């Protein structure tokens, strides 16, 4: 549970978004971050409202059910097989499967991921996490996501996530995550084009 | 009464054998050892580093020849002679076939150990290698002037006929590749013996800067670098940044001896720096 | 009646070398004696199959293995059929204790009547979401040959650095040298506290405090002023670090004392960069 | 894969129990007793189908940090595949704790609460839980409660993968162990 | 007056020893 | 059986780890001296 | 001789477990 | 434990009685004069009331192993507490070896 910030990488105006990957992971091995596997990040929408069902390589053995203003349930792997065992209060809703595949580099505490967001064949966008892996309290180490992103992100900063915004002392949860990339996903569905 | 108390008595320490290699197999060894012919009181044959992961060893009693005790042929290598080890691999005095087994690929592993040896002399006259006996292992140098590490152990696993190699301080994948690279063969430890002379070399750097106030690095990732002397340099160099005060360099390159092949020559150079920028350089007196 | 190939008494033996009512007593001696077979089963067969660093010989109830390279390990099961470590002999009883406990665990039993079965923090590992690191470190399934082993490299190493302290305090009277082990160690860390002060000013000069973590195969330094340097496991570097250490006292010991006696301190340099080349590390110097 | 759960059950009036319990602690394996206590309630979907969708949800009060549960018991199956034992279709999820207040959104519904407060053994697979079910009046309230009667139940259940037989032959003789004090059989949920 | 010392220091420990000793063996 | 081995096992280590207190203070003291000695 | 079990208890508290008979 | 084990106790011992009131009884009626013919009453119902509670407590005990039977081999022990408990009382001597060379070193020391 160490703070993360969740964002889209544009399109760079040109070019195709492989090789935006590139350039983007390049200036990752610029900076002195060293690969250490690939990550995977599923997302389902179900219908009879929606609810949202999302799957992390980081914690292999949950799935996250995001229920999109209410609460988020985590649950093992068995929670995908009461879908199926639901099948006809919940349909699948097909055409919606959305996925982000890359590596991910670790530069000192600091996780990137760099992902491609392939609905179906085509890829759409880039998507870009960072995690900071000691701080657990969102909104106080966020200056320090601030300076990395302004390092090798440079242009494009994003800034603040809502779930950020929710202004105490409140614990940064996995669930976080998760909402930041349903956010994303979904905005990258209204891109479309 | 010779005759049937002798033959009895050499069936009966066949069998003996033959249930203790049945022990190896289903107690601790599994599949590293497979009995390929067991004919009651007439022969055994085991296969030791097999195809798998291919050798034998078998024992007879001869049809003839009473007097004889039982006989051991290692017919695969028919080993070359080393005066000691294939004498204790040719008797079954003692009713251990694992000891049998052991000094059999103990045998092999330092034939196995003194062709590398014949291969990094044929690479390096004057070597200053050691075959060490106790566990089967070879301990070549680095670098000349060295300690009783620094030095690449390289041991048989004989209980499967691998090599696996050792040094302190490498990280775990150059070492499962170099490890990977030698088992397929022996031949290619010749260039990666050049490769961690200059690694050794970093290390004996890192180490000595340690106390002073610095930051040293393999990488430094400054524009210029095409232009400017700092491009035009080895790939084996060492940025030393002065930390009381930035913008300061120093520069270790280094370089191979062209005689010496455990030598290296080192070269020290001042760079500053302001996207920074390299600004300029001088090389150091040698003494 | 006990059953034969029980009866007698055995035991592990655990060794370092530098080289190449009437039943109650039968009953508990025979279960004794199963237990050290089951222990010596898990060894050998770890030994064999396992691959490790600087691999093992088993020959038949011993064990050798080279955990340093002038060290010898030898672990044998002594079955008597009618320099050794106690401390290591103990502790394989106790993981192979726990190794059956972990079987026979209350941590399996899911409380939830539903809930399946099971270990408990991997039942967690669903809702409070793990990353890799936690799920392989609750399922790492580590042997008992690795464990010992890098118990008894912890022992000799923080044996060779106690020698090499008492070394220096009996040899260097000049500033002088103090230890202070802890009270707590585990099976894999100790740790000192040294000092060095002059003899009569032990208030003046404070100023040179070290602090080291004896791992399993590293010594790592805190220095009092915030220097962190890790050594090896030879028994050179601890000495020349040691040795430079004083010679830093030696110059630190004069600032702090002009200060009391109200001379001036003109110049301080803690790492001179003039005159001769000093083989163990740099000088100092004030005026 | 889908894994089925069985099934055996039956009852002990309480003031033999512990003669029960102290059997269990010879025949299950070399355990102290569990103590158990959990609370389970239960939900149901009333789609459009003439079976409303089922799940039930256990939180183990007694023990904090305990993960929630869900339970999806499929319906029996009729094949005489095992004879012996309630073969069903099992799903069980481990969960985070605000799981009723998502089931309230997904259009689940509460039906009954109670308490099960008892002991736990196991034998291999086996899983024995002699526990006494504790209805909750007041709803909310966890501590307002009265025993449903004065017999303790038993269950035996294993919980494997489809199919899988030898199964309920093990059980079989796991129970006829314990035929003078616990009748256990497999009863059929209807009636 | 470090030889004195030294053998007070001793003399201490060997009598915390022997009360050692008694304690222990009564195990 | 169970509950009287455990008593004496918690007996025994109550007794192991006061003498390694008493020990380490000793210890302490013994350095002290010795390393402080002028020889 | 003497009984340990009832089966009416046995088919009543199977039948609210198995559903909510005697519950709500 | 003492319980069950006393009731078999007292049954052997009542068995003893049974065998030693038919003598008893025999003994009276062989007598030329037997006068105490109360007594001789005495003793047989004292024979007719040992044999009943006999028979009284051993049918009971078998009912009572009816009742607790199984016919397996109870695979409960107590073995790991043992062993804790004999590594233990090891360290102990341990510390007790160790104690004597450091006090023989010290006594080495003072000695002179």
């Amino acid at each position: 549970m160490g703070v993360t910030c969740v964002s889209q990488m544009p399109v760079a105006e040109g070019k195709s978004v492989q090789q935006t990957v590139e350039l983007l992971t390049r200036k990752l091995e610029m900076l002195g971050a060293e690969k250490q596997g690939t990550f995977c990040v599923d997302c389902e929408t179900y219908h009879t409202k929606l609810m949202y069902v999302m799957h992390n390589s980081e914690y292999p053995l949950s799935c996250f059910a995001l229920f999109e203003n209410g609460p988020c349930l985590i649950a093992d792997t068995n929670f995908d097989v009461l879908m199926v065992k639901l099948k006809g209060f919940f349909q699948s809703a097909k055409a919606s499967k959305i996925e982000t595949r890359g590596t991910r580099y670790q530069y000192c505490d600091f996780l990137v991921k760099v992902g491609t967001v392939t609905m179906g064949p085509s890829a759409r966008g880039i998507s870009v996490e960072v995690e900071y892996g000691p701080c657990v309290v969102a909104s106080d180490c966020w200056s320090l996501l601030l300076e990395f992103l302004q390092s090798f992100l440079g242009s494009h900063t994003p800034g603040a996530p809502a779930v950020f915004g929710n202004r105490h002392d409140a614990v940064y949860g996995p669930a976080d995550t998760m909402v930041q990339y349903m956010e994303l996903f979904n905005k990258i569905r209204k891109q479309q084009q | 009464m010779y005759n049937c108390l002798h033959s009895f008595c050499l069936s009966l320490q066949l069998e003996v054998l033959h249930s203790q290699t049945l022990m190896l197999i289903r107690e601790r060894w599994g599949d590293l050892v497979q009995v390929e012919r067991y004919h009651a009181g007439k022969c055994l044959s085991l296969s030791v580093w097999n195809q798998q992961v291919v050798h034998k060893v078998t024992i007879k009693i001869d049809e003839n020849d009473v007097s004889k005790p039982l006989q051991i042929f290692h017919d695969p290598p028919l080993p070359a002679s080393d005066s000691k080890l294939v004498e204790r691999a040719m008797k079954i005095d003692h009713l251990s076939i694992e000891k049998l087994l052991i000094d059999s690929v103990h045998a092999r592993a330092h034939q196995k150990l003194q062709e590398l040896k014949a291969i990094l002399r044929g690479f390096n006259a004057n070597e200053n290698s050691s075959i060490e006996t106790a566990l089967p292992a070879l301990v070549v140098p680095i670098l000349e002037p060295c300690g009783n590490s620094e030095c690449l152990h390289i041991f048989v696993d004989l209980h499967s006929g691998m090599f696996q190699l050792m040094l302190y301080g490498l990280d775990q994948a150059t070492l499962d590749d170099m490890e990977k690279s030698v088992n397929d063969d022996m031949k290619r430890i010749i260039p990666w013996i050049q490769q961690l002379k200059f690694w050794l070399g970093q290390q004996r750097c890192k180490q000595s800067i340690k106390h002073l106030p610095t930051i040293s690095s393999e990488t430094l990732q400054l524009s210029n670098y095409s232009t400017h002397p700092i491009g035009n340099l080895s790939k084996n160099k060492l940025f030393i940044k002065l930390t009381r005060l930035p913008q300061y360099y120093i520069v270790v390159e280094m370089l191979e001896v062209p005689n010496k092949p455990t030598q290296l020559s080192y070269k020290y150079y001042f760079m500053s720096v302001n996207p920074a920028m390299a600004l300029l350089l001088q090389q150091f007196k040698e003494n | 009646q006990i059953p034969s190939d029980l009866e007698g008494s055995a035991y592990i033996k655990v060794s370092i070398q530098k080289q190449a009512p009437h039943w109650q007593t039968k009953l508990e001696a025979a279960q004794n004696v199963l237990l050290c077979k089951e222990i010596f089963a898990q060894l050998s067969r770890e030994a064999v199959q396992i691959k490790s660093q600087v691999p093992h010989i088993v020959v038949k109830n011993q064990i050798i293995s080279q955990p340093f390279p002038s060290l010898q390990l030898s672990i044998s099961l002594c079955h008597s059929s009618n320099d050794h470590l106690y401390v290591l002999e103990h502790n394989l009883h106790l993981l192979i204790r726990e190794f059956h406990k972990q079987t026979l665990s209350s941590i399996m039993m899911p409380h939830p009547a539903s809930a399946p079965f099971g270990h408990k923090r991997m039942r967690l590992s669903g809702p409070q979401a793990f990353d890799k690191n936690e799920i392989n470190s609750l399922q790492s399934s580590e042997g008992l040959l690795e464990k010992i082993i890098k118990q008894a490299k912890h022992i000799f190493l923080r044996s060779r650095a106690a020698a090499t302290i008492d070394s220096l305090a009996s040899r260097i009277e000049d500033p002088q040298i103090q230890a202070h082990w802890s009270n707590i160690n585990d099976v894999y860390e100790s740790s000192v506290k040294v000092l060095i002060t002059s003899q009569g000013y032990e208030q003046i000069c404070k100023s040179i405090q070290l602090q080291l973590n004896i791992g399993v195969e590293q010594i790592r330094v805190v220095h009092r002023d915030g220097r962190v340097i890790t050594l090896s496991y030879q028994e050179q570097e601890l000495q020349d670090f040691l040795l430079s250490q004083m010679s830093q006292h030696q110059v630190h010991a004069v600032q702090q004392l002009a200060k009391v006696m109200g001379w001036q301190v003109l110049s301080f340099s803690n790492h001179v960069g003039l005159g001769p080349i000093e083989s163990i590390g740099n000088a100092s110097a004030i005026t | 894969i889908n894994m089925m759960e069985y099934l055996l059950q039956g009852s002990v009036l309480d003031h033999s129990l512990e003669s029960l319990i102290h059997r269990l602690r010879g025949l299950c394996d070399n355990m102290e007793p569990e103590t158990f206590l959990d609370h389970e309630m239960v939900f149901l979907l009333k789609g459009q189908q003439a079976s409303p969708f089922v799940l039930r949800a256990r939180r183990s009060m007694d023990r904090a940090g305990a993960p929630w549960h869900l339970r999806y018991l499929g319906q029996p199956e009729m094949g005489d595949k095992n004879r012996h034992a309630l073969v069903r279709n099992c799903v069980d999820i481990a969960t985070s704790e605000n799981l009723t207040d998502f089931l309230m959104e997904m259009g689940f519904r509460m039906d009954h609460e109670f308490v099960a407060k008892g002991h736990l053994f196991r034998k291999g697979i086996m899983k024995i839980m002699v526990y006494k079910i504790f209805r909750i009046l007041v709803p909310g309230n966890t501590d307002s409660t009265e025993a449903l009667s004065l017999s303790y139940l038993v269950e035996l259940s294993v919980v494997a993968p489809a199919g899988q037989d030898m199964v309920s032959d093990d059980m079989k003789n796991f129970a006829e162990q314990l035929k003078p004090l616990v009748h256990l059989e497999k009863i059929d949920p209807k009636r | 007056n470090e030889l004195q010392r030294k053998d007070a220091l001793v003399q201490k420990h060997l009598t915390k020893l022997r009360h050692w000793q008694q304690v222990l063996e009564d195990i | 059986r169970n509950q009287q081995l455990r008593t004496l096992q918690e007996e025994c280590d109550r007794k192991l780890i006061t003498l390694r207190d008493e020990i380490s203070i000793d210890l302490y003291e013994l350095e002290e001296e010795y390393y402080s000695s002028s020889s | 001789n003497k009984q340990t079990f009832n089966p009416t208890d046995t088919n009543a508290l199977v039948a609210a477990v198995a559903f909510g008979k005697g519950l709500s | 434990l003492a319980n069950e084990r006393l009731r078999a106790l007292e049954d052997i011992e009542r068995e003893i009685g049974a065998i030693l009131q038919n003598a008893g009884t025999v003994i009276l009626e062989l007598s030329k004069e037997k006068t105490n013919e109360r007594l001789l009453d005495r003793q047989a119902a004292a024979f007719t009331a040992s044999v009943q509670h006999v028979e009284a407590e051993l049918s009971a005990q078998i009912r009572y192993l009816t009742q607790v039977a199984t016919g397996q081999p109870h695979e409960g022990s107590s073995y790991s507490s043992r062993k804790d408990c004999q590594m233990a009382l090891k360290r102990v001597d341990y510390a007790r070896l160790k104690l004597s060379d450091v006090a023989r070193t010290c006594e080495q020391m003072l000695e002179n």
